[PDB]
DNA sequence: CCCCCCCCC
DNA sequence: CCCCCCCC
DNA sequence: CCCCCCCC
DNA sequence: CCCCCCCC
């Protein structure tokens, strides 16, 4: 039935593999036999808006922990406050939203107590009966079913109210927590549950209270416990309405029903420190609106067939493109992210062949120079949100016959024609700290192959403060596929970094509690894989005179010293057994070659 | 499509009555040169105008508009305007009279609409200012005709 | 010079007596001889828009520090928790703003703090440029003064870039003080900025969410905060004019714009700071300026002493009425102004004494119209105008309106309106609109309104969820009906006491926690034998209370709660102050809990 | 009928703070359409004077008070004004050169203008800069014109 | 104290 | 030169 | 000419 | 995995 059905999903996330294998980087899995034991790093069976599967994954830290049992690790209290990859992405053209991509250590050691806490979110989720997102898009709770539980929730309503909390993720009071779980007045008296959470929440993030790091389903998880609690709050009111997050609808019918519920609610968010978003406030009069039909979008290839011309198709999907970018912008919500899937889902549908579909998609035409995958791929630099499902799509045409090296060239030209201003758009990306977007530039170049754009002097000014974790691998990345620059001046670029950022902190602290732990994990494993010539290594801690012991070069560049310095190692000896069992992070590649496409 | 790629924004800038008001002399102009022009017969240019302002009894405003000789006159017109603007290392897609600047930073639109302004001062070009709108990404388009086709 | 005026402001302000006195409740004074050594009971030198001044001040705190030194009671560590007094007031009409109300000791330790380290509040005060929010009202630093600077601060200026910081107060991140005052990456690794922030969260219970508002020493830290946010941009060689968190950034060029906006925003994501994107607007010139009050000045320029008792009537009827309407318009604080210039109108136009009277307690036979009854019944439309009524009523009574007169004709109003003020006063106590509920209560106590609550319904006021101030004024409006038995009010506020208490570690000492203003009230009374102790020891023995060394060990007696918690100095610090016989409310000039002359 | 109800009793700074205000009045006005009011606040400032037959004394301290507090002086906030639309190059300068005869020094009124070119030289010469670029012909004969009288 | 009166959090 | 003042 | 059709 | 594709 459905309190069954319901407990299968949830015993099933509920698994420190599971939330670490798909929660760090919010992965969703439609089907529980995709939980192979195997790596499957090559291909995709979940997806993700955040972060490339093929260069940034987990596949080898999760292979390590269902051979190995590390809770040994975290069994003790007292955890380590720990420095989480602060990552900015955008909202709109104009606003953005912060990702913390936390340490791996205070990552499971939160982890694992949610997990050993099972029941405490289980058996509150299941009661719960207004929430739409405590499925968190996972196993077959996609979005019609979310559609479809709210539609039973809003019976009865000639009108409807809209509310938004404003910043929700990143203006939570960490302290909130047990305000909302246990009750404001019964936290004001010490090691509870509730506050256990909070704790390990903080040590996430350098125990800081405004904001909760999001980016990964934990935080999704805490969040949606937290604003479950908001929800039985309000039915013992009496109240009735669906919530995805921190998104209310409220059916009435009376202008005094409505008044009430805005009071009662307003009561919550005063209580706990939440901001209601007045621009979202909005009152929906039956015959109501409802702008999110995808049916004239999905039905838009209907009358093409693959005896279609290859031109036919070309044009087609080029008109197709524009077609949602303008239901985009009518508030079609969801429409652009809606291209890619359909156009690959009606090649496969309507059976086209091989041979034709590399024509469509590599079809330069020498009248108007117009290559419709060069179309696709420059929408997708218009919001870096996009980037993961650019890539996928590219990863589907691929396998359908679209040449990997025209795809190559194509990018290769669009970077060589619009050379000017991608320089000028990175120089902004670096100084305004947008982040994904300087992300997606990296991901492009270090993917297809691109060596054209940027300079080794222009390449090492990545290397620099201010830069998130993952453009500086992928910057790395960059430096190390030329062969003819020297890794010299990358290595004194890199322990200038090292060094600067190590000071900010107090002496005796380690260095995998700190900023770059994950770029510091992404070098120091290059380097006992020895890509770094210990040779070239030792050649670069010479033209500083660099102090030696029976550890190594006391150098930021050399683990086996680092390893030992700072009074708490739980972090350093955590990453250690990592670099040990030659666990990765990132992905070197099917031939370690850092090349990512066939 | 291929013009306005790299463009988070996009600018519309149309003239306004540019058939009608182009003032005949201006066309010697914008081929060789206003400064050029002062110095004054006998060329490509200036015989080009003679030999249309002799179509509608030797007057200089507007070009006779309706035939194609006088599309092709407003293209080459048109297309040493883009020269000019190419020339300071500016981007867009223009039909006739009506321009799509494709740009990121409002500082690009600035040094833009700076310089297109510069030139439509020389050549008593107008910008019809009613017709002046920029398009942020996602990017409105009503110009499907998928449905009715 | 320019300097020369700053520095002996501040000289003045950061005064740890001037600080409480001035500062607690958010007072301002004009003149630097208004600091006078007597305790000014009868004189409102001072201007406030929080707390009634003739009810609710420091003048008797002020009286104690004068003669003792209690430097030497706060220096130490680790500074106790206190829970402060949580008062809710309005924005607009749909919308709320939350001050907290600083427990003294508490808010005295950071008050030490800042004075012992005036240093690194003046210099960067004086050495600021952009900020006309750094005189905080005092002295000969008025509204005119502060715009003069902003007009030199906006020269060179086609347009101006409006922008607003939103919630500021209430969402600012109190570590984020270290990060602005020293930089944030140096924070990572126990300064002045690091204790500041200690000293702070010490006053709200330890939250690091918001900081308290409402008194002064809440604006200067905020102003030191928003002074190294201006170094910031200064070290950019940007211009622009700071008020509090309101930015007008003057510029002709959009490159100029959006180079301010991209600085801006990064200053501003460090720091946890939001924007608000409505308020962000550019005024292209000719430039607007909706907030003009030469109409409403000059409005009086026409009448005189000769014209008749109902043409001032009407008048000021129709003046109300000419700046309720250009406030609406946007011309900001135009209400405000009503009562001043009435006020002022009257004593220029030289109006004899016997004419104010009646002008302002004047009933029409026709209309049942009253022009006082008109003012109160505006200043219930927003009740951040509480202290402007009563001190617009102070100023006409010591013209000549009756204070009879006056509390007849309010009296009158509560009886009129006691179905509709009801009805208010059970929805702001069910949704802690606790201001709203606070100048009711005010009102009736100030002008002996007893025929609106029951006995029933002020009991029902003695509950959670009802401010410190709120309820002392209901306390006192019981105690004011002699035919009301002092034993139920015992009982509520027993309970009350009981059930506060109940949420804390059991070693949490009551000076500490909620309701200790409150708490202070009913401990002074019993000390003074208010309540009459025969009438103590009844109730607790029908309470079968035990009995011991210092008393019948209830929450009542203050001698048993006085040394019952793990940290004492709380405890200690009130403990002085009732036994030196010093009050932080005054019980009137009869001490009849009546205050009209 | 703006400066109507002050005559030559009240204090310059009075006098001072009303001009201010009146200029800012004038300024709205234009902004809500009402076409010519900021040509207007050059003529009834000075026709205002000669009607209300302010001191000589009082027109200089007026015009050259430095506000000890705020450093504002009210003909550097008309000259500020005139920066803001070339076209008020005249009335401006004739203004001065009417409050001049007025009993205005030309060594304050040179003092003050220097001042505030020293203040926004950064600014100014971006804005020359920008006028040469750009054939803003009038807007730079306004600056070059003020160098030269002052 | 010796005319004024208004911005915010 | 003998009160004013502003539209394009 | 050999499943398109529309912009100033 | 065995006519789906989209919300924070
Ligand atoms: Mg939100
Ligand atoms: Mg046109
Ligand atoms: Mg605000
Ligand atoms: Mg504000
Ligand atoms: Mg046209």
């Amino acid at each position: 039935s459905m309190k069954k059905e319901f407990t299968e999903l949830y015993d099933f996330i509920f698994d420190p593999i599971f939330l670490v294998r798909y929660g760090y980087y919010d992965r969703s899995i439609k089907n529980k036999k995709m939980n192979t034991a195997k790596v499957e790093l090559d291909n995709e069976y979940g997806k993700s808006d955040s972060f490339y599967f093929k260069v940034f994954n987990m596949e080898s830290f999760a292979d390590y922990l269902r051979s190995h049992d590390l809770k040994t690790h975290f069994n003790g209290k007292k955890p380590l406050s720990t420095d989480p990859v602060y990552f900015n992405i955008p909202k709109n053209i104009e606003a953005r939203r912060q990702y913390k991509m936390p340490n791996l250590y205070s990552y499971m050691a939160l982890n694992y107590y949610i997990c050993d806490n099972k029941k405490e979110f289980i058996e509150v989720f299941i009661d719960n009966k207004f929430s739409t997102s405590k499925f968190f898009n996972q196993l077959n709770f996609d979005y019609p079913k979310t559609q479809e539980i709210t539609q039973t929730l809003l019976y009865g309503g000639i009108k409807k109210l809209h509310l938004d909390l404003s910043n929700f993720y990143h203006t939570l009071y960490t302290h909130s927590i047990p305000w909302m779980i246990d009750g404001k007045s019964a936290s004001k008296q010490k090691k509870g549950f509730s506050n256990t959470l909070d704790t390990l929440i903080t040590a996430c993030q350098y125990d800081e209270t405004h904001g909760i790091p999001t980016g990964n389903l934990l935080s999704r998880i805490i969040t949606e416990l937290y604003m479950c609690h908001f929800d039985k709050q309000m039915e013992y009111k009496k109240f009735v309405y669906s919530r995805y997050v921190d998104d209310f609808i409220f059916p009435f019918t009376f202008e005094n029903e409505k008044q009430e519920f805005l009071n009662e609610f307003n009561l919550i968010c005063r209580e706990n420190n939440l901001i209601i978003n007045d621009n979202k406030t909005k009152v929906d009069n039956f015959p109501f609106v409802d702008k999110s039909s995808k049916s004239d979008i999905f039905s838009f290839f209907e009358n093409i067939t693959s005896t279609n011309s290859n031109d036919k198709w070309i044009k087609e999907i080029s008109n197709f493109i524009d077609y949602c970018v303008n239901e985009e912008h009518l508030g079609n919500k969801g429409a652009i992210k809606c291209i890619f899937p359909v156009i690959t889902n009606t090649l496969k549908q309507k059976k086209v062949d091989t041979k034709n579909i590399d024509n469509i998609f590599s079809k330069r035409n020498m009248v108007t120079n117009f290559n419709v995958f060069e179309k696709i791929l420059d929408l997708s630099l218009k919001d870096s949100r996009l980037t993961n499902k650019f890539l996928t799509f590219f990863e589907n045409i691929n396998e359908f016959g679209f040449s990997s090296l025209s795809a190559s060239n194509i990018v290769k030209k669009y970077f060589s024609n619009n050379s000017k201003g991608l320089k000028e758009k990175i120089d902004h990306y670096r100084k305004n700290n947008f982040n994904q977007e300087l992300y997606q530039i990296l991901l492009y170049m270090v993917v297809f192959e691109i060596d054209d754009l940027l300079n080794q002097e222009e390449l090492l000014n990545l290397i620099d403060l201010n830069i998130d974790d993952y453009s500086l691998i992928l910057g790395t990345i960059l430096y190390l596929k030329n062969s003819s620059y020297k890794l010299e001046k990358l290595l004194k670029k890199i322990d200038q970094l090292f060094i600067n950022t190590h000071a900010n902190y107090d002496v005796k602290t380690s260095r995998m509690a700190e900023k770059l732990w994950l770029f510091r994990y992404f070098f120091y494993f290059l380097n006992c894989k020895n890509i770094f010539s210990q040779k070239e290594i030792n050649s670069y801690c010479q033209s500083q005179n660099y102090n030696s012991g029976q550890n190594g070069y006391q150098t930021e560049l050399n683990w086996n010293y680092i390893k030992g310095q700072g009074k708490d190692l739980r972090a350093n000896n955590f990453f250690n057994e990592l670099i040990v069992k030659e666990v990765w992070l990132i992905s070197c590649g099917e031939n370690e070659d850092f090349k990512y496409l066939n | 499509q291929t013009l306005l790629y790299g463009g988070i924004k996009k600018l519309h800038l149309d003239l306004s009555n540019f058939y009608h008001t182009l003032y005949t002399h201006s066309i010697p102009w914008m081929i060789d040169g206003k400064s050029a022009s002062k110095q004054r017969k006998k060329g490509f240019s200036n015989t080009l105008d003679t030999l249309i302002t002799a179509c509608q009894y030797d007057e200089t405003h507007g070009i006779p508009t309706g035939n194609l000789l006088s599309r092709i006159i407003t293209e080459l017109y048109m297309c040493h305007f883009d020269k000019q603007m190419e020339y300071k290392k500016f981007v867009y897609s223009r039909y006739v009279d009506d321009f799509i600047f494709p740009f990121t930073f409002e500082n690009e639109k600035q040094e833009f609409l700076n310089e297109f302004n510069l030139i439509c001062r020389e050549n008593n070009l107008i910008i019809n200012d009613n017709k002046t709108k920029v398009d942020n990404f996602p990017f409105v388009d009503k110009s499907s005709k998928s449905d009715i086709f």
